[PDB]
RNA sequence: GUAGG
């Protein structure tokens, strides 16, 4: 229990027996032995109790051998995690993920292949690490195909930089990736990272860059009170019209309720026909459009 | 006093240290007869470091241009 | 510049078979005029090349190639 | 406003405050720029 | 899924920690963060009840150990004599018998070495069994496994925040207060001073209705989204508060721990995973209260909830006792006499 | 960072 828990993790690895060919092939023989033992146990057919306990013991020994391989190869994952560190995910977290990939590879390995476990494993370990780096590294979650598109175009653009010794023109990048310039700009803009608010901007007193930028959800009191005066004047101007006329226009434009009613929709509560209400709505349009009830509303827009 | 040359050299030195570790890693993970000086080096650390020194660094300061004297000072 | 290149010894693998020598560095005229750089928001830099020599004892051959590290402010 | 009692918040209290829970590290979609489901910023 | 303890109450002055469990800060540091074991509970009455039986089993074990050791010594002597006699009869060289006898006695010494090492192992495990008590730390994991193997169903042990949570759930603070009052009535020196400090905290817990188990939080709240805005920024860029990153870290690690616990996994990996979860939670509440902080982008440490509420730039002294105000202005001031 | 208070 110390600071920099990665050092504690390496101490937790400790000294464990590295396995020579005979050792791990024998261990895997015991693994498949325990596998068959648990397969027999799982069968609903009745087995003698002593035989079942023997099979359980064999399976437990197999589990211990699995653990031995895990601990022996813990050193292998730590090296592979270092091979991918420094890309926005923490080192021991990468080591944990590589350990998961190792668990997968170990669960999916046998001596049927005439090779060492490590060569087979390197593939699964890199698979798990790259998956997690694509799925959990960025603040914004980028899909795997998008991750490979962006890193492919990035590496090939870097290759163009090294080759030409100059910034490749976007059309060159588009033909290289074979996609259109539109996709190029799309993925390029999709391939950024946020800048944190809690960063020193200028002096310490200025502090966070968060303070500098204004928001948008804030209700501007000027605009809100402008809208309030517009509402009051509009209601008064409607009251200037006849009662039925004002009511029908209000329903046609939802001045009492947020949803305006269609013409026929107004012709149910009032008892008027859709064309009658249409007609009087047009007459209200005529009555309001006079210069009389327009000077006040013109300045409100 | 660390005049400008030594500062820029220090940052270039850091960049070349990054380049050394990168190329060493590449050689540890590269096959013989497919290695060229053109291919093995990555120029990103050097350009990034010198860039990171001229932007976002206290000693790299905005040049005041109020007058010639403030210049020289 | 040549000093910082020199102190970087040629990289040696665990076998020590291979080495990269950075003998001579050189510059080229900047592409953009100073007025043009100021007007168009470009970092006034120049190309910096270096002759990297690959030498492997196992191959017993020397392969010289000029490489470009990046625009130098 | 008469007193600001402060003290240990038990697990039951935290559950009571919670209107739900979070299950993912997802924040928003890169393309729709909209909140994802059952993650951070989950509407 | 795996409980953790809340950073503030621990890893600090002894007033907030309060010595609520009579264990040194090193004990807690080496237990919570995974490293050393705890004996949460022991059926010491049960162990005391069956002492003659277990003592007889141990005696029989020693008796058979000595019997087989005597048999091994007899076999050693017979082997030595037989090889000496047969090589001296052979007479292949001048002194073959002396060399083979030297090898035989070296083998005998080595066998004695393993005899004494296993005897020592039995003795130490037995006296540790006789050294059982609650809140007992077991740093050596191999030793603890030996304890479990040699005898189970009598002692209960654990690791991490779970052990602490069980301890506090089972804790009887009233008896601690009583015995500490007794100690203060008749006590001298540093022990008395420690007891006085402890009395304060236990009485504070006892008079308060809340249970001490709040030390081990289980469900981590989350800041409302607006208060940690991922506000859009012009230019295709984004602005995020570090708390989003901390929450991403903690939820991710909890997800991975769920994934492990779901399948059958070893004890080492699950314990490391729980340690990682504890690290994430502690960083969330306090980044930098232990060792290097979570530097995030690497240029500077990541902000934390407690970090927000503290200091010159904190909430209290910058945004509750001093606020910007609408309807204000500023300008140079010049002298006008006729006013 | 750097100037004024
Ligand atoms: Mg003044």
């Amino acid at each position: 229990a110390t600071a920099d828990p990665v050092k504690d993790y390496l101490k937790q690895i400790g000294k464990v027996p590295l396995l020579n060919a005979e050792q791990e092939v024998e261990l895997a023989k015991r693994i498949e032995a325990g596998l068959f033992a648990e397969d027999k146990l799982a069968n609903s057919d009745k087995l003698a109790p002593k035989l079942k306990r023997e099979l359980e013991i064999i399976a437990e020994d197999g589990r211990r051998a699995k653990n031995h391989l895990l601990e022996a190869n813990l050193r292998l994952v730590v090296s592979l995690a270092k091979r991918y560190t420094g890309r926005g995910m923490l080192f021991l977290d990468l080591i944990q993920e590589g350990n998961l990939g190792l668990i997968r590879a170990v669960e999916k390995f046998d001596y049927t292949k005439g090779y060492k476990f490590s060569t087979y494993a390197t593939w699964w370990i890199r698979q798990a690490i790259t998956r997690a780096m694509a799925d959990q590294a960025r603040t914004i979650r980028i899909p795997v195909h998008m991750v490979e598109v962006i890193n492919k175009l990035a590496r090939v653009q870097r290759q163009m930089l090294q080759d030409l010794g100059r910034e490749p023109t976007p059309e060159e990048l588009a033909k290289e990736l074979d996609m259109t310039p539109e996709k190029v700009i799309e993925v390029q803009k999709y391939g950024r990272e946020p800048i944190s608010l809690h960063t020193p901007l200028g002096e310490d007193g200025d502090s966070e860059f968060g303070d500098l930028i204004e928001d948008s959800e804030a209700v501007v009191p000027a605009d809100a009170v402008s809208f309030t005066l517009l509402q009051e004047q509009l209601h008064s101007v409607l009251d200037t019209l006849s009662e039925r006329e004002a009511g029908v226009v209000s329903m046609r434009f939802g001045l009492t309720d947020g949803q305006p009613k269609t013409l026929d929709e107004i012709g149910k509560v009032y008892g008027v026909t859709r064309e009658r209400i249409r007609q009087i709505e047009s007459k209200t349009m005529s009555k309001l459009r006079h210069p009389s009830r327009s000077q006040v509303l013109r300045d409100y827009l | 006093i660390r005049n400008v040359g030594e500062l820029i050299q220090n940052q270039v030195r850091t960049g070349l240290a990054r380049m050394e570790r990168v190329v060493r890693e590449r050689m540890t993970t590269q096959d013989v007869e497919a290695i060229t000086p053109q291919t093995l080096i990555n120029i990103r650390p050097v350009v990034a470091s010198i860039k990171e020194f001229f932007g976002t660094s206290q000693l790299s300061q905005f040049m005041d241009q109020n007058n010639p004297l403030s210049g020289l000072t | 510049l040549e000093e910082i290149f020199e102190e970087i010894s040629p990289i040696e693998d665990f076998s020590g078979s291979m080495s990269l020598t950075f003998r001579d560095h050189r510059f080229e005229p900047p592409k953009n005029s100073i007025d043009e750089c100021k007007d168009r928001d470009f970092t006034y830099a120049a190309p910096l090349f270096v002759t990297a020599e690959f030498t492997n004892n196992e191959t017993g051959e020397i392969k010289s190639q000029t490489v470009f590290m990046g625009d130098f402010p | 406003f008469d007193e600001l009692r402060i003290g240990l918040a038990t697990a039951d209290d935290i559950r009571q405050w919670s209107h739900g829970e979070v299950k993912k590290p997802e924040t928003i979609n890169y393309r729709t720029l909209k909140p994802e489901k059952d993650g951070l910023f989950c509407e | 899924a795996a409980p953790v303890t809340h950073i503030w109450y621990f890893k600090g002055v002894p007033s907030r920690l309060g010595y609520l469990l009579d264990l040194a800060p090193k004990d807690l540091e080496k237990v919570i963060y995974f490293a050393a074991y705890m004996i949460t509970f022991v059926d010491e009455e049960r162990r005391t009840r069956d002492l003659p039986s277990l003592e007889a089993h141990v005696s029989v074990e020693r008796q058979q150990i000595e019997q087989r050791r005597d048999s091994d010594l007899e076999a050693r002597a017979k082997k030595l004599e037989t090889d000496l006699a047969e090589l001296e009869a052979e007479g292949a060289k001048a002194d073959v018998r002396r060399k083979v006898r030297e090898g035989a006695e070296r083998e005998m010494k080595q066998l004695r070495d393993r005899a004494q090492r296993e005897i020592d192992r039995l003795d130490e495990v037995w006296n540790r069994f006789k050294n059982l008590k609650v809140q007992d730390l077991e740093g050596d994991e191999l030793l603890y496994r030996e304890l479990r193997d040699r005898f189970g169903t009598y002692f209960d042990g654990s690791m991490g925040a779970a052990a602490l949570q069980k301890r506090l759930e089972s804790f009887d603070l009233d008896e601690e207060a009583e015995r500490l009052r007794e100690i203060i009535r008749t006590g001298k020196g540093q022990k008395k001073t420690r007891a006085l400090k402890r009395l304060k905290v236990v009485s504070a817990f006892l008079q308060t209705s809340n249970s001490p188990k709040g030390m081990v939080l289980d469900c981590v709240p989350v800041i409302p989204p607006d208060l940690r805005p991922m506000v859009q920024l012009d230019g295709g860029r984004f602005a995020t508060s570090d708390l989003n990153d901390l929450y991403r870290r903690v939820i991710n690690r909890n997800n991975r721990l769920k994934r492990l616990l779901d399948l059958g996994a070893p004890e080492i990996i699950v314990n490391n995973e729980k340690r990682m979860l504890q690290e994430a939670v502690d960083a969330l509440f306090d980044n930098g209260r232990r060792g290097r902080p979570v530097t995030g982008p690497g240029n500077r440490p990541l902000k934390s909830l407690s970090d927000m509420l503290k200091g010159k730039q904190g909430r209290f002294r910058q945004n509750l006792l001093g606020k910007r105000v609408d309807y204000s202005a500023r300008s140079v001031i010049v002298v006008g006499p006729q006013l």
